[PDB]
């Protein structure tokens, strides 16, 4: 600033703009950011009559293009960052010209050695560069922080400002200016404090500990703690598998000032964050669509047997079960959810049960959707040692005295749970999902809290026959072994049969052996569009079939089989909406309530 | 063994065995820093 | 033990134990193998 | 060095928006006369104690000036930021002109005001003395009288002041007509850099402070001057100025001590609360996080837990940062100063009538059949069974409550139970009710209900003290607690329930607890039989698992269970497929009434206190008698349930009033026990399809 | 400056006598030990060790006696059973 | 693994297996023991090694030590017409031991 810039200084401009000069994509990618404001801006400004100054840069862009501009960002960030962000911030200044802060730069890509969990995050290479992976642990409540400040001097009118500089604004260890809050003017007179054109940004810190499967297992965790400026500031969550990249500070002077051993207060200045997936997170997979893979559901999406091969698609690992399988896609589809006005939210997930003889694949199939599905968590349920998969215990040491966390249905608020070996998990639970089943929404009243918070998600249950094993000349109802309530509450029971037979169990040798000696990824950028875009409303052609068949059942299965109610009315709803979603259709057709139909008749008779 | 240990010998070489309870965390040390003086402006530096 | 059982009763089959506890969802590989041993005792028929 | 506090300059200019100010309070009259001086004469009649500014009439008022070619140099935009400002200096202008005082000053009146009018006058006999004796030293009003002002030392008007100030924002509708102030923000909307706005936030307030006295100004007693010394107190925290400061001590030898006053030191009402986030508006995945709200002054007791309000107010830092250690400089904690509120569910308690509220009143009337209006009206997302929700109108209105005038009560309450089998829906209609009343809760099964129906204790955060924290029973009162899955309670929750149906209070004595506490809650119930549908082989004592000793605080219990029939189900089957293809409800010649307005309605009703003809008296003890001997003699075989008791007969009698309050009548009838009686059976011959 | 300046790594380990063979009527003795540099890392909570150290001593914040110190090991070299369990 | 108050000390407290490991453990009332207390017994006996897996230590603990045993039978009457499997609570194989 108000020092002469050295070459040292100057060269790392001028270098860093031959780089952008080279790779259009910067320069108008940050043109693409003030196009954006600037319509928003009119949009405020010119019918009532921000994104957040960061750029993610590949680090692959600079590899072949400077080599040793590579090494000093890796080794030297504290040298080459900060004249790279005044470039750019006078790249700004060259795009606009408009009448009329800071620009800021983030990373992408592979560091090498310097890539490491924080179990060897260690003292060496403390000023590099570095990125981690773990689990957001906890987080601090978000605090305003002071940078400008701002006065008003009634004696004359004037105003004054103050300016602040601390240890978290730049890498380079800025001389400390602890300056004194101004009370009184320079000539003597009172102050009052304009707040609110003063300025003002949030900090937060968030710690980090290592990934739990990669571990070295049995050892304890060992976390770092992350700063984080203004805008990541809303990107994380506990528990969340994520990404940060920055640099490694080893700030404050602790022993060899003052007086007197615990060494250099040790953290990560957080440049970049990433949230990432894996294996029961609470975040989707969320692949990204191009133009082009758009076009390829859109060639699928009017071809009269798509449901039929997607159905099959899913499960190659397994010999048949079509007819069930069709429903577990049905589920990833889901319906409308529909919120009324003035008046109570209407169930749209679909939950299933998956019941039979223990030789089938009740166990095995939702491990495919724990594996594919956008959202998705598995319990075992008996083991859900908290309170449940739902609510949790609630207790503070930290300055706050109280704080909450989130069971895993809670946690999938959206998408899926696998539950598994359903008929184990005791009463505590069933009861509580009985309140949540077909009204999405959960209660507690611990000694503090007394409020309700939302569990809008789907389940898949399986379980086995009590006595071991089933066959229909058993009477079929005790076999279930669950309150009648709870074979409501699920909406589609299918129940899976092996008393062996030869002819079936023929062609299954043949298959094992190939399956020991369309496809997956699409279906997930399927799943996703249909269910972003598409909310199909009802169509006279369908409405009156839902009561055709419902109204037969309740005759028929009455004296027959099943137990039939009006909750199993808005199940052919769903599925006919779930239906129309594979259709990707604007509006229900007949077709799909014939599909509701043959499901039901399989999953019945 | 520890049984043993004495104030006799202290700060000469002891050889002793047993089990590692806990390992606490990777805390941070010098060995160069560099110091500027902030009114002298004026630069040095220790090693250790 | 029931609370035991459950999950090697998974793990020797789908060789992953998932855990849904509030604090962490963990999915983790237990890439086992097992040699077990086990009684006759109690093979009289009887249910209760 | 002016290099440091460097000058800048803004475009504000307050130092003739004051001068907008003093003409706003005076020359407003689009709605006594100008009415800011009316409404300060009744401070000069100190009659009232709180000034209200709401931005609807200062747009209104620039408007009369932009239209005449006068510049508005507007005020809106400025005020919607610091507001800290304007709020202590907006206030200075009514010191410097409102009325004289008319009604004098007298004993029966707040001692505050006596105290104020002392000072007030002994600041005139200082000016009145100084002066002549200037004058009288041996030699013009503008000359003079800036002398005495200087060579004095006064109380300031913001120690004489009489009054709070308050100010709320202009609704949507303010901002649209004429063509941003005011978006009711979520608690995680707020983003930090808010800072200094006048904000609009909504979320249940959970937890609330008792008010206390914070002082904002100390006063202290001086003996060796005779002059007081005033502190202003502005942190948390303050160190006592004993070392006195006194214009008379200063240049003088001895520096003599003070006293605080305990009185003359201005306080002001202090309340704090927790809102925590509405839940619906919370994101994805994510948890309803808390907010802190300070509250000064007369608005004190507008908060209450357990309800859901827009508060409006000023959004400002606080000193605060964790640790010393946990911290990256200058952090600030950050809290909210009330200054208006409105909540979305009200409080019955205040009902007055007025130009607007009578009319809603009178044009739900004058259609008739207001009674089965109202039920129709009540839940009309579910198909029919109207005898249900025909009752929770009155489970709502309640009855009469009697007081014995010789030391007894008697519960003027309605406890209901909605057992049936799965399907006909159920906790749509008890969250429905939870909506439709203020102060209406939700409840459970399982889990925390041993305290989530008890008082927990709690060390207070705030303050250092002990206090109770009502569960759902004492976090509704005077309004309905909602309990579902219900059989699967156990018996801690049971006996707590018990007791609360048969009377208004429950009673602890275990730990540091003992005390007695009241409920006054109505309890709707919704339960399963033992086999989630009933079974016809079974008598109704078999099939309900509930002991017939609980059973019998239900003074109604509904049979409400399904029976598969080939016309009923079809009408039910549209219903549902027409409230799904779209939100709307049935093209019937009916309407579904607002619920605010019904709201209104029975908080009209809940005002009458109706009394019994000895026509129907005679006749409700005869039906009795039928009713009882019937109930004994004959129904205790086969299909028949428990027994006829006082009881029922004192639920006919609440029933009946409930009818003559939805009447708005202060009699009641023969012909509304006739009614009663019908929904007291019919509840379960049901049970015979 | 931190920006030019380099930093080690170091870690604090306590080792206690084998519980297999302690006095039956009282707990173990442990002393607090330190290591620095490659050292670091090296073990493993629950092996078992020899070390060879300089038995040292260090003034402690107490709260012991009238005028007292606190013994550690520096650590200056380490080595195990082959690997434990 | 568990407390030790002075300065918070964390140390392990090994049981009396650990504490006997060349020599002998001499245990009163053996029936009267819980789930936990017969395991470990169990788990020595067995082979002579008790695991530890707890407070982030991982360790196999040598008790290679002998055993004297005193039990009451059931209802301390011998009722010499029944086996002593019959007479006392505890079961064939660890009786066998
Ligand atoms: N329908 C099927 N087709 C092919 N393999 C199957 C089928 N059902 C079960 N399996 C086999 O069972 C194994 C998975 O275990 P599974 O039987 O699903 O356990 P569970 O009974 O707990 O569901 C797999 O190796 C798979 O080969
Ligand atoms: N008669 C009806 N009219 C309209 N909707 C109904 C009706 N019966 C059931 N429903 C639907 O079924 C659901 C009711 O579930 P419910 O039966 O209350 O659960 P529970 O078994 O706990 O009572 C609601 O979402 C509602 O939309
Ligand atoms: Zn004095």
């Amino acid at each position: 600033t108000f020092f002469a810039p050295d070459a040292v200084f100057g060269d790392r401009v001028r270098r860093f703009q031959e780089f952008l000069d080279t790779f259009t994509s910067y320069r108008d990618s940050v043109r693409s950011i003030q196009v954006y404001n600037s319509n928003n801006a009119a949009n405020y400004n010119d019918d009532q009559d921000i994104l957040p100054h960061r750029i993610i840069i590949s680090l692959d862009d600079l590899r072949e293009f400077d080599r040793s501009f590579w090494s000093g960002i890796l080794v030297e960030p504290a040298y080459f960052i900060p004249p790279a962000e005044k470039a750019l911030t006078d790249l700004a200044d060259s795009m606009d010209d408009v009448p009329h802060h800071p620009w800021k730069l983030s990373f992408k890509g592979s560091f090498g050695a310097h890539a490491l969990s924080p179990r060897t995050l260690t003292a060496q290479h403390l000023n590099k560069l570095v990125s981690v992976e773990g689990i957001v642990t906890k987080t601090s409540l978000v605090r305003p922080k002071l940078i400008r400040s701002v006065h008003y001097a009634a004696k004359t009118g004037r105003f004054h400002y103050r300016d602040y500089t601390d240890a978290t604004t730049t890498l380079t260890t800025r001389i400390p200016t602890p300056a004194i809050y101004p009370t009184e003017d320079t000539e003597g007179n009172k102050l009052t404090t304009e707040y609110g054109y003063s300025t003002f940004i949030d900090h937060q810190r968030i710690t980090v500990q290592e990934m739990p499967e990669m571990a070295p297992a049995g050892q304890l965790p060992r976390s770092i703690d992350v700063i984080l400026d203004d805008d990541l500031v809303d990107k994380t969550k506990p528990g969340d598998r994520v990404n940060v990249v920055g640099v490694f500070k080893s700030l404050g002077a602790g022993g060899m000032n003052q007086s007197n051993l615990i060494g250099f207060k040790t953290l990560i200045l957080g440049n970049t964050v990433y949230p990432l997936h894996a294996r029961s997170t609470g975040v989707a997979a969320r692949q990204m669509l191009t133009d082009f893979d758009i076009r390829n559901i859109n060639k699928l999406s009017k071809k009269k047997d798509i449901f039929d091969i997607l159905s099959q698609s899913l499960a190659p690992s397994i010999y048949g079960h079509d007819h069930i399988k069709k429903a577990i896609l049905l589920m990833l589809m889901g319906g409308v959810e529909k919120n009324l006005e003035n008046g109570s939210h209407l169930r749209g997930d679909i939950n299933i049960l998956m019941v039979g003889d223990p030789s089938t694949a009740k166990s095995q199939l939702l491990r495919f959707v724990l594996n594919t599905a956008s959202l998705a968590i598995a319990t075992t349920g008996r083991g859900s040692s908290g309170v449940g998969l739902t609510a949790a215990v609630t207790t503070d040491r930290e300055t706050g005295e109280r704080r909450l966390e989130a069971g895993a249905m809670v946690l999938a608020d959206r998408g899926v749970v696998c539950i598994d070996e359903f008929d184990k998990m005791t009463d505590v639970d069933r009861v509580a999902i009985h309140e949540v089943m077909e009204q999405q929404t959960v209660t507690i009243a611990k000694a503090g809290i007394h409020t309700t918070l939302n569990a809008r998600c789907s389940v898949i249950a399986a379980a086995n026959p009590v006595f071991g094993q089933y066959d229909v000349n058993r009477d079929p109802h005790q076999n279930i072994a669950l309150p009648d309530s709870l074979l409501s509450r699920f909406d589609l029971l299918f129940v899976v049969t092996d008393d062996i037979n030869e002819i079936r169990d023929r062609s299954i040798s043949e298959h094992v052996l190939r399956t020991h000696r369309v496809t997956i990824p699409f279906l997930r950028k399927y799943v996703q569009y249909a269910k972003e875009r598409v909310i199909p409303q009802l169509t006279q052609e369908a409405i009156n079939v839902i009561v055709k068949n419902y109204t037969d059942l309740r005759n028929d299965d009455n004296t027959k089989k099943s137990p039939i109610t009006a909750r199993t009315l808005e199940t052919l709803i769903r599925l006919a909406t779930a239906h129309a979603k594979v259709r990707l259709s604007k509006t229900v057709n007949k077709v799909d309530a014939k599909v509701a139909a043959n499901l039901l008749r399989f999953a019945l008779l | 063994p520890l049984r043993d240990l004495d104030s006799e010998h202290v700060s000469k070489i002891v050889r002793l065995s047993g089990i590692i309870i806990s390992t606490s965390v990777l805390s941070s040390r010098a060995t160069y820093l560099s110091i500027m003086c902030r009114n002298c402006r004026h630069t040095t530096s220790i090693t250790i | 033990r029931d609370e035991d059982r459950v999950a090697i009763h998974e793990a020797m089959e789908q060789q992953t134990i998932s855990i849904a506890k509030a604090g962490i969802t963990t999915v983790l590989n237990s890439r086992t193998s097992v040699l077990a041993a086990a009684n006759p005792i109690y093979g009289r028929y009887d249910d209760l | 060095m002016s290099a440091a506090l460097p000058s800048i300059q803004l475009p504000v200019d307050y130092n003739n928006l004051f001068n907008e100010i003093t003409d706003f309070l005076v020359t407003f009259k689009q709605d006594k006369g100008p009415k800011y001086m009316a409404m300060l004469q009744k401070v000069a009649n100190r009659e009232l104690n709180s000034v209200i500014i709401d931005l609807d009439d200062i747009l209104q008022y620039q408007n009369e000036k932009f239209l005449q070619g006068t510049q508005a140099d507007d005020l809106v935009s400025a005020i919607q930021q610091n507001a800290n400002h304007f709020t202590e200096l907006f206030c200075r202008a009514i010191d410097n002109n409102m009325p004289l005082p008319t009604k004098e000053i007298d004993y029966k009146d707040d001692v505050l005001d006596v105290i104020l009018n002392q000072r007030r006058l002994r600041n005139e006999r200082m000016l009145s003395d100084r002066t002549n004796e200037i004058r009288s030293e041996n030699l013009m009003n503008d000359a003079l009288r800036e002398v005495v002002e200087d060579e004095t030392e006064l109380f300031p008007p913001n120690l004489t002041r009489r009054y709070f100030l308050y100010f709320k924002p202009l609704s949507q509708n303010c901002a649209r007509r004429y063509r941003i102030s005011s978006k009711p923000l979520s608690v995680r909307q707020i983003k930090g850099d808010f800072l200094g706005q006048l904000i609009t936030v909504r979320g249940i307030i959970t937890r609330v402070s008792d008010v206390k006295p914070a002082v904002e100004v100390i006063a202290y007693t001086c003996d060796q001057c005779g002059y007081e010394v005033f502190q202003e107190v502005n942190s948390r925290t303050f160190t006592p100025l004993s070392e006195c400061t006194s214009e008379e001590c200063s240049q003088n030898q001895t520096k003599g001590q003070l006293f605080m006053s305990t009185r003359a030191s201005k306080f002001s009402a202090f309340q704090e609360c927790k809102i925590q986030e509405l839940s619906q508006q919370v994101p994805v995945g994510h948890i309803p996080r808390s907010l802190n709200i300070h509250v000064n002054g007369t608005l004190v007791r507008s908060l209450s837990p357990g309800d859901i309000v827009d508060v409006t107010g000023i959004f400002l830092p606080a000193p605060y940062t964790g640790f010393k250690a946990l911290k990256a400089g200058l952090l600030t904690e950050t809290y909210l100063e009330a200054q208006f509120v409105r909540q979305h569910k009200k409080k019955f308690a205040s009902f007055s009538l007025t130009s607007d509220v009578e009319e809603r009143v009178m044009e739900l009337i004058t259609s008739g059949d207001v009674y089965n209006r109202l039920a129709k009206s009540i839940a009309p997302e579910i198909y029919g069974n109207l005898d249900v929700k025909k009752a929770l109108l009155l489970l709502l209105v309640g009855g009469v409550d009697k007081r014995v005038g010789d030391g007894m009560k008697i519960r003027g309450d309605i406890n209901v139970c909605l057992m049936g089998d799965p399907g006909v829906a159920k906790s749509q209609l008890l969250k429905a009710i939870c909506k439709i009343s203020p102060r209406g809760v939700y409840t459970t099964g399982k889990g925390s209900s041993g305290v989530g129906l008890t008082a927990a204790v709690m060390k207070d955060p705030v303050t250092d003290e002990m206090i109770l924290e009502g569960g759902a029973l004492v976090l509704a009162d005077n309004g309905i607690c909602c309990i579902d899955e219900f059989d699967k309670m156990d018996e801690s929750d049971r006996t707590a329930i018990h007791e609360v149906m048969e009377q208004q209070t429950i009673s602890i004595s275990k730990a540091g607890i003992n005390t007695t506490l009241n409920a006054r809650t109505s309890i709707l119930a919704a339960a399963n039989p033992l086999y989630g549908r009933y079974n016809p082989r079974l008598s109704p004592l078999d099939n309900i698992n509930l002991p017939a000793a609980l059973l019998s605080r239900f003074d109604i219990l509904f049979l409400m269970l399904d029976i598969p029939s080939r016309d009923d189900d079809e009408k039910l089957a549209e219903h549902v497929t027409y409230v799904h293809m779209h939100n709307k409800q049935p093209d019937l010649d009916f309407t579904p009434v607002e619920p605010s307005k019904m709201r209104e309605y029975i908080a009209y009703a809940k005002t009458k206190r109706p009394v019994m003809s000895e026509a129907v008296n005679d006749y409700v003890v005869q039906a009795y008698i039928r009713l009882r001997q019937d109930s004994k003699r004959e129904m205790d075989s086969k299909f028949s349930f428990g027994q006829a008791t006082p009881r029922t007969l004192l639920g006919i009698i609440r029933l009946s009033q409930a009818l003559a309050k939805l009447r708005l009548a202060d009699m009641v009838d023969i012909d509304d026990v006739e009614e009663a009686l019908r929904l007291v059976r019919v509840s379960k011959e049901s049970l015979y399809q | 400056i931190h920006e030019s300046s380099k930093f080690i790594d170091q870690q604090f380990l306590k080792l206690q006598e084998i519980p297999e063979l302690v006095p039956v009527g009282e707990m173990p003795r442990n002393l607090t030990m330190t290591c620095d540099r490659y050292l670091t890392n090296k073990v493993i909570p629950g092996t078992r060790v020899t070390i060879v150290g300089i038995y040292s001593i260090y003034n402690s914040k107490n709260g012991s006696g009238v005028a007292i110190r606190t013994p550690y090991i520096k650590i200056l070299g380490i080595q195990s059973d082959v690997e434990t369990s | 693994v568990r407390k030790d108050p002075i300065t918070k000390e964390w140390t392990l407290e090994g049981g009396a297996l650990v504490l006997a490991d060349k020599g002998v453990c001499l245990i009163d009332e053996f029936d009267k023991m819980n789930d936990q207390d017969r395991t470990s017994i169990h788990e020595a006996m067995e082979q002579q090694s008790i695991s530890i897996s707890k407070a982030g230590i991982v360790t196999t603990l040598q008790a290679r030590c002998s055993i004297i045993a005193a039990a009451n039978p059931n209802g301390g009457r011998y009722n010499s017409t029944l086996p002593l499997a019959q007479n006392v609570s505890l079961t064939e194989p660890i009786l066998s031991r």
